[PDB]
């Protein structure tokens, strides 16, 4: 754990690199989390929203 | 059936061609919630519950 300033920095941004990338996989509200399934159903009145 | 005892026919494991149901002018009330009715011919489900 001697270099430990150096790995909590390379872990830090790994770890927000990993949270931005699984916030894509969130509905945040939606039908899916998947842009392709909803505009391969969904016509634009309702794919918009 | 009657409403209180509705019937439910599980579809499975076949094509299912929806541009016949669709452009029939046989229904008057065709409403589609969830997906769009152009857009069912290129679409899969796993079940589908008539």
């Amino acid at each position: 754990s001697a270099l430990g300033k150096l790995q909590d920095v390379v872990n830090q941004n790994a770890q927000a690199l990993n949270t931005l990338v699984k916030q894509l996989s969130s509905n945040f509200g939606a039908i899916s989390s998947v842009l392709n399934d909803i505009l391969s159903r969904l016509d634009p009145p309702e794919a918009e929203v | 059936a009657s409403v209180y005892a509705w019937n439910r026919k599980r579809i499975s494991n076949c094509v299912a061609d929806y541009s016949v149901l669709y452009n029939s002018a046989s229904f008057s009330t065709f409403k589609c919630y969830g997906v769009s009715p152009t857009k069912l011919n290129d679409l899969c489900f796993t079940n589908v519950y008539a």
